[PDB]
Protein backbone atom coordinates (compact mmCIF):
# COMPACT_ATOMS: atom_id res chain seq x y z
CA UNK A 1 0.00 0.00 0.00
CA UNK A 2 1.64 3.18 -1.75
CA UNK A 3 0.54 6.50 -0.19
CA UNK A 4 -0.15 8.74 -3.87
CA UNK A 5 -2.08 11.57 -3.77
CA UNK A 6 -3.87 10.38 -7.59
CA UNK A 7 -4.97 7.09 -5.76
CA UNK A 8 -8.86 6.64 -7.09
CA UNK A 9 -10.49 6.92 -3.49
CA UNK A 10 -14.10 4.94 -3.20
CA UNK A 11 -16.32 5.34 0.11
CA UNK A 12 -17.72 2.54 0.79
CA UNK A 13 -20.82 0.93 -1.22
CA UNK A 14 -23.24 0.25 1.47
CA UNK A 15 -23.80 2.66 3.93
CA UNK A 16 -21.95 0.91 7.23
CA UNK A 17 -24.65 -0.73 9.73
CA UNK A 18 -27.93 0.77 8.05
CA UNK A 19 -30.99 -0.21 9.81
CA UNK A 20 -31.93 -3.09 7.91
CA UNK A 21 -32.47 -5.70 10.59
CA UNK A 22 -34.23 -8.28 9.01
CA UNK A 23 -37.58 -8.01 11.83
CA UNK A 24 -36.15 -6.48 14.64
CA UNK A 25 -36.74 -3.00 13.75
CA UNK A 26 -33.58 -2.51 16.38
CA UNK A 27 -30.34 -1.74 15.55
CA UNK A 28 -27.11 -1.61 17.42
CA UNK A 29 -24.40 0.38 16.33
CA UNK A 30 -22.00 -2.42 15.64
CA UNK A 31 -22.42 -5.22 13.41
CA UNK A 32 -22.06 -7.84 16.20
CA UNK A 33 -25.40 -6.29 18.68
CA UNK A 34 -27.33 -6.20 15.09
CA UNK A 35 -27.97 -9.93 14.34
CA UNK A 36 -28.25 -10.87 17.79
CA UNK A 37 -31.48 -8.49 18.20
CA UNK A 38 -33.00 -11.00 15.44
CA UNK A 39 -32.10 -13.98 18.12
CA UNK A 40 -33.73 -11.07 20.67
CA UNK A 41 -36.26 -10.96 18.37
CA UNK A 42 -38.14 -14.02 18.28
CA UNK A 43 -37.08 -17.71 17.87
CA UNK B 1 -27.90 32.17 -10.97
CA UNK B 2 -26.00 35.94 -10.06
CA UNK B 3 -28.67 35.22 -6.74
CA UNK B 4 -27.38 31.73 -6.35
CA UNK B 5 -30.23 30.12 -7.11
CA UNK B 6 -30.10 27.34 -9.58
CA UNK B 7 -33.09 26.97 -11.81
CA UNK B 8 -33.78 22.93 -13.36
CA UNK B 9 -33.85 19.80 -10.93
CA UNK B 10 -30.50 17.83 -9.76
CA UNK B 11 -29.39 14.45 -10.74
CA UNK B 12 -27.40 11.77 -8.79
CA UNK B 13 -25.55 9.03 -11.24
CA UNK B 14 -22.39 7.63 -10.62
CA UNK B 15 -20.06 9.85 -12.93
CA UNK B 16 -16.28 8.23 -12.54
CA UNK B 17 -14.70 10.64 -14.54
CA UNK B 18 -11.11 11.95 -14.71
CA UNK B 19 -11.30 15.19 -17.26
CA UNK B 20 -12.92 17.93 -16.58
CA UNK B 21 -15.95 17.87 -14.65
CA UNK B 22 -18.47 21.09 -14.96
CA UNK B 23 -21.99 19.83 -12.65
CA UNK B 24 -23.71 23.59 -13.43
CA UNK B 25 -23.11 23.00 -17.36
CA UNK B 26 -24.34 19.70 -18.54
CA UNK B 27 -22.26 19.98 -21.90
CA UNK B 28 -24.59 16.05 -22.71
CA UNK B 29 -28.14 15.84 -22.58
CA UNK B 30 -29.54 15.32 -19.60
CA UNK B 31 -29.60 11.41 -19.11
CA UNK B 32 -33.53 10.74 -18.46
CA UNK B 33 -36.60 13.15 -18.42
CA UNK B 34 -39.59 12.75 -16.50
CA UNK B 35 -41.91 10.21 -18.17
CA UNK B 36 -39.37 8.60 -20.46
CA UNK B 37 -38.84 5.17 -20.92
CA UNK B 38 -38.59 3.06 -18.11
CA UNK B 39 -38.16 6.13 -15.81
CA UNK B 40 -40.93 5.49 -12.87
CA UNK B 41 -41.91 8.34 -10.55
CA UNK B 42 -41.87 7.77 -6.37
CA UNK B 43 -45.09 7.92 -4.59
CA UNK B 44 -46.53 10.08 -2.14
CA UNK B 45 -45.02 8.32 0.72
CA UNK B 46 -41.74 6.87 -0.80
CA UNK B 47 -42.64 3.88 1.20
CA UNK B 48 -40.35 0.72 0.36
CA UNK B 49 -41.77 -2.76 1.06
CA UNK B 50 -38.83 -4.78 1.98
CA UNK B 51 -38.88 -8.68 0.45
CA UNK B 52 -38.18 -11.91 2.27
CA UNK B 53 -35.65 -14.61 1.93
CA UNK B 54 -32.85 -12.57 -0.53
CA UNK B 55 -34.60 -10.62 -2.83
CA UNK B 56 -34.54 -6.67 -3.47
CA UNK B 57 -36.72 -4.21 -1.13
CA UNK B 58 -38.97 -2.71 -4.01
CA UNK B 59 -40.08 1.08 -3.43
CA UNK B 60 -43.67 1.83 -4.30
CA UNK B 61 -43.91 4.20 -7.39
CA UNK B 62 -46.51 6.88 -8.19
CA UNK B 63 -48.97 4.54 -9.25
CA UNK B 64 -48.84 2.53 -5.97
CA UNK B 65 -47.09 -0.35 -6.98
CA UNK B 66 -44.36 -2.06 -5.92
CA UNK B 67 -41.22 -1.19 -8.53
CA UNK B 68 -37.65 -2.16 -8.13
CA UNK B 69 -34.96 0.26 -6.98
CA UNK B 70 -32.13 -0.57 -9.52
CA UNK B 71 -32.67 1.41 -12.96
CA UNK B 72 -34.08 4.94 -12.73
CA UNK B 73 -35.96 7.23 -10.48
CA UNK B 74 -37.57 10.65 -10.76
CA UNK B 75 -37.47 11.32 -7.24
CA UNK B 76 -39.70 14.51 -6.20
CA UNK B 77 -38.60 16.64 -3.52
CA UNK B 78 -41.18 16.60 -1.40
CA UNK B 79 -41.27 13.03 -1.18
CA UNK B 80 -37.38 13.00 -0.03
CA UNK B 81 -38.07 15.58 3.07
CA UNK B 82 -40.27 12.37 4.27
CA UNK B 83 -38.72 9.56 3.69
CA UNK B 84 -35.18 10.88 3.29
CA UNK B 85 -34.50 7.63 6.07
CA UNK B 86 -35.54 5.32 3.73
CA UNK B 87 -33.26 7.44 0.87
CA UNK B 88 -29.67 6.66 2.61
CA UNK B 89 -30.64 3.00 3.53
CA UNK B 90 -32.11 1.42 0.82
CA UNK B 91 -32.22 3.56 -2.48
CA UNK B 92 -28.97 5.73 -2.26
CA UNK B 93 -26.64 2.87 -2.11
CA UNK B 94 -28.20 1.39 -5.41
CA UNK B 95 -26.47 5.05 -6.67
CA UNK B 96 -23.10 4.50 -5.36
CA UNK B 97 -23.09 1.16 -6.31
CA UNK B 98 -23.57 2.69 -9.96
CA UNK B 99 -27.27 0.69 -10.24
CA UNK B 100 -29.75 3.39 -10.06
CA UNK B 101 -30.28 7.15 -11.13
CA UNK B 102 -32.50 9.37 -9.62
CA UNK B 103 -33.42 12.80 -10.63
CA UNK B 104 -34.07 14.65 -7.40
CA UNK B 105 -36.09 17.15 -8.88
CA UNK B 106 -37.10 20.54 -7.08
CA UNK B 107 -37.61 23.68 -9.53
CA UNK B 108 -35.75 25.89 -7.94
CA UNK B 109 -33.14 25.96 -4.89
CA UNK B 110 -29.91 27.19 -3.64
CA UNK B 111 -26.74 25.91 -4.35
CA UNK B 112 -23.22 25.87 -3.34
CA UNK B 113 -19.73 25.21 -5.01
CA UNK B 114 -17.13 23.49 -3.11
CA UNK B 115 -14.10 23.85 -5.38
CA UNK B 116 -10.78 21.44 -4.62
CA UNK B 117 -7.71 20.73 -7.03
CA UNK B 118 -8.28 17.99 -9.48
CA UNK B 119 -4.44 16.90 -9.00
CA UNK B 120 -5.78 15.34 -5.69
CA UNK B 121 -8.20 12.28 -5.56
CA UNK B 122 -11.95 12.80 -3.90
CA UNK B 123 -14.82 11.48 -3.68
CA UNK B 124 -18.02 13.30 -3.60
CA UNK B 125 -20.32 10.93 -1.28
CA UNK B 126 -19.65 12.57 2.25
CA UNK B 127 -20.20 16.29 0.80
CA UNK B 128 -23.40 14.62 -0.60
CA UNK B 129 -24.00 12.18 2.01
CA UNK B 130 -24.08 15.44 4.28
CA UNK B 131 -26.53 16.68 2.74
CA UNK B 132 -28.82 14.18 2.63
CA UNK B 133 -28.46 14.72 6.61
CA UNK B 134 -29.51 17.96 7.03
CA UNK B 135 -33.36 17.35 5.26
CA UNK B 136 -35.90 17.89 7.17
CA UNK B 137 -39.55 17.65 6.75
CA UNK B 138 -39.41 21.49 7.07
CA UNK B 139 -36.75 22.62 4.64
CA UNK B 140 -33.41 20.86 2.61
CA UNK B 141 -29.99 22.74 2.45
CA UNK B 142 -28.13 24.20 -0.55
CA UNK B 143 -27.02 22.03 -3.23
CA UNK B 144 -23.57 20.95 -3.18
CA UNK B 145 -21.80 20.74 -6.44
CA UNK B 146 -17.71 19.94 -6.82
CA UNK B 147 -16.55 21.43 -9.43
CA UNK B 148 -12.50 21.16 -9.91
CA UNK B 149 -10.28 24.43 -10.02
CA UNK B 150 -9.15 25.27 -13.24
CA UNK B 151 -5.70 24.52 -13.89
CA UNK B 152 -3.20 26.78 -15.79
CA UNK B 153 -0.68 23.60 -16.84
CA UNK B 154 -1.97 19.96 -18.29
CA UNK B 155 -2.23 18.21 -15.57
CA UNK B 156 -2.66 14.25 -14.82
CA UNK B 157 -5.87 14.55 -12.79
CA UNK B 158 -6.51 11.71 -10.58
CA UNK B 159 -10.09 9.95 -11.24
CA UNK B 160 -12.32 11.36 -9.19
CA UNK B 161 -16.10 9.57 -8.45
CA UNK B 162 -18.55 13.03 -8.16
CA UNK B 163 -22.77 12.29 -7.91
CA UNK B 164 -24.54 15.53 -8.72
CA UNK B 165 -24.80 17.45 -11.79
CA UNK B 166 -28.10 19.77 -12.81
CA UNK B 167 -30.15 19.11 -15.64
CA UNK B 168 -30.20 22.56 -17.24
CA UNK B 169 -26.98 25.29 -18.02
CA UNK B 170 -27.12 27.01 -14.38
CA UNK B 171 -23.57 28.72 -15.40
CA UNK B 172 -24.80 32.29 -16.07
CA UNK B 173 -22.61 34.00 -12.99
CA UNK B 174 -19.38 32.39 -14.01
CA UNK B 175 -17.57 35.44 -15.11
CA UNK B 176 -14.02 34.08 -15.99
CA UNK B 177 -11.74 30.98 -15.50
CA UNK B 178 -7.99 32.13 -15.31
CA UNK B 179 -8.42 35.61 -14.82
CA UNK B 180 -4.42 35.71 -14.48
CA UNK B 181 -3.23 33.09 -16.94
CA UNK B 182 -1.98 32.59 -20.39
CA UNK B 183 -4.61 30.34 -20.86
CA UNK B 184 -6.16 27.69 -19.08
CA UNK B 185 -5.14 24.00 -20.04
CA UNK B 186 -7.57 21.41 -18.18
CA UNK B 187 -10.45 23.08 -16.34
CA UNK B 188 -13.45 24.80 -18.15
CA UNK B 189 -11.75 27.80 -20.14
CA UNK B 190 -14.94 30.10 -20.18
CA UNK B 191 -13.32 33.21 -21.01
CA UNK B 192 -15.24 36.84 -20.43
CA UNK B 193 -17.99 36.60 -22.16
CA UNK B 194 -18.24 39.86 -24.08
CA UNK C 1 -55.62 -40.06 28.47
CA UNK C 2 -57.52 -36.70 27.99
CA UNK C 3 -61.06 -36.59 29.12
CA UNK C 4 -63.91 -36.17 26.12
CA UNK C 5 -65.84 -33.71 27.70
CA UNK C 6 -63.21 -31.33 28.51
CA UNK C 7 -61.62 -31.94 24.73
CA UNK C 8 -64.62 -30.65 22.90
CA UNK C 9 -64.47 -27.69 25.65
CA UNK C 10 -61.24 -26.71 24.21
CA UNK C 11 -61.75 -27.55 21.13
CA UNK C 12 -64.20 -24.74 21.14
CA UNK C 13 -62.03 -22.73 22.63
CA UNK C 14 -59.45 -23.18 19.86
CA UNK C 15 -62.13 -22.48 17.19
CA UNK C 16 -63.27 -18.79 19.44
CA UNK C 17 -59.79 -18.01 18.76
CA UNK C 18 -59.67 -19.14 15.15
CA UNK C 19 -62.72 -16.84 14.83
CA UNK C 20 -61.00 -13.86 15.58
CA UNK C 21 -57.76 -14.23 13.72
CA UNK C 22 -57.46 -11.43 11.18
CA UNK C 23 -54.45 -12.25 9.19
CA UNK C 24 -51.92 -9.96 9.60
CA UNK C 25 -51.03 -9.28 6.09
CA UNK C 26 -53.94 -7.15 5.76
CA UNK C 27 -52.76 -4.73 8.79
CA UNK C 28 -51.04 -2.21 6.30
CA UNK C 29 -54.62 -1.77 4.82
CA UNK C 30 -56.39 -1.25 8.06
CA UNK C 31 -53.63 1.27 9.12
CA UNK C 32 -53.74 2.87 6.01
CA UNK C 33 -57.61 3.23 5.52
CA UNK C 34 -58.64 4.11 9.29
CA UNK C 35 -56.13 6.76 8.79
CA UNK C 36 -57.81 8.05 6.00
CA UNK C 37 -54.66 7.93 3.91
CA UNK C 38 -52.34 10.17 5.80
CA UNK C 39 -50.02 8.00 7.12
CA UNK C 40 -49.00 4.31 5.64
CA UNK C 41 -47.12 1.82 6.84
CA UNK C 42 -45.21 -1.18 6.08
CA UNK C 43 -45.80 -4.11 9.17
CA UNK C 44 -43.41 -7.21 7.66
CA UNK C 45 -44.81 -10.45 9.26
CA UNK C 46 -43.27 -13.43 9.07
CA UNK C 47 -45.51 -16.41 8.27
CA UNK C 48 -46.09 -19.47 9.91
CA UNK C 49 -48.06 -22.58 9.50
Amino acid sequence: VVSDPQSMKVTPIVNPSSYVCNVCNARFSTMSALSEHLRSDHR
Amino acid sequence: NLFNVARGNLYLVQTATNGNWSPMAPVAAPPFVRGGPNVRVVGRFGTIVPRPNGLEPQLIDDGNVPRDIAGDWVYPSDVLQVSVAVFRDYVWPMVKAGRTRVLVELGHYVYTLHYYDPQISLDEAPILEEWLSKINPAGIPPVPFCIPIPQVYPCITARRVHYAFTSENNNDSLFSTNAASIDTAFGENAAVSP
Amino acid sequence: LCDALTLHIRETYIMLLRSMHQDPTQIVQIVNECANNLLNSTIPISLRP
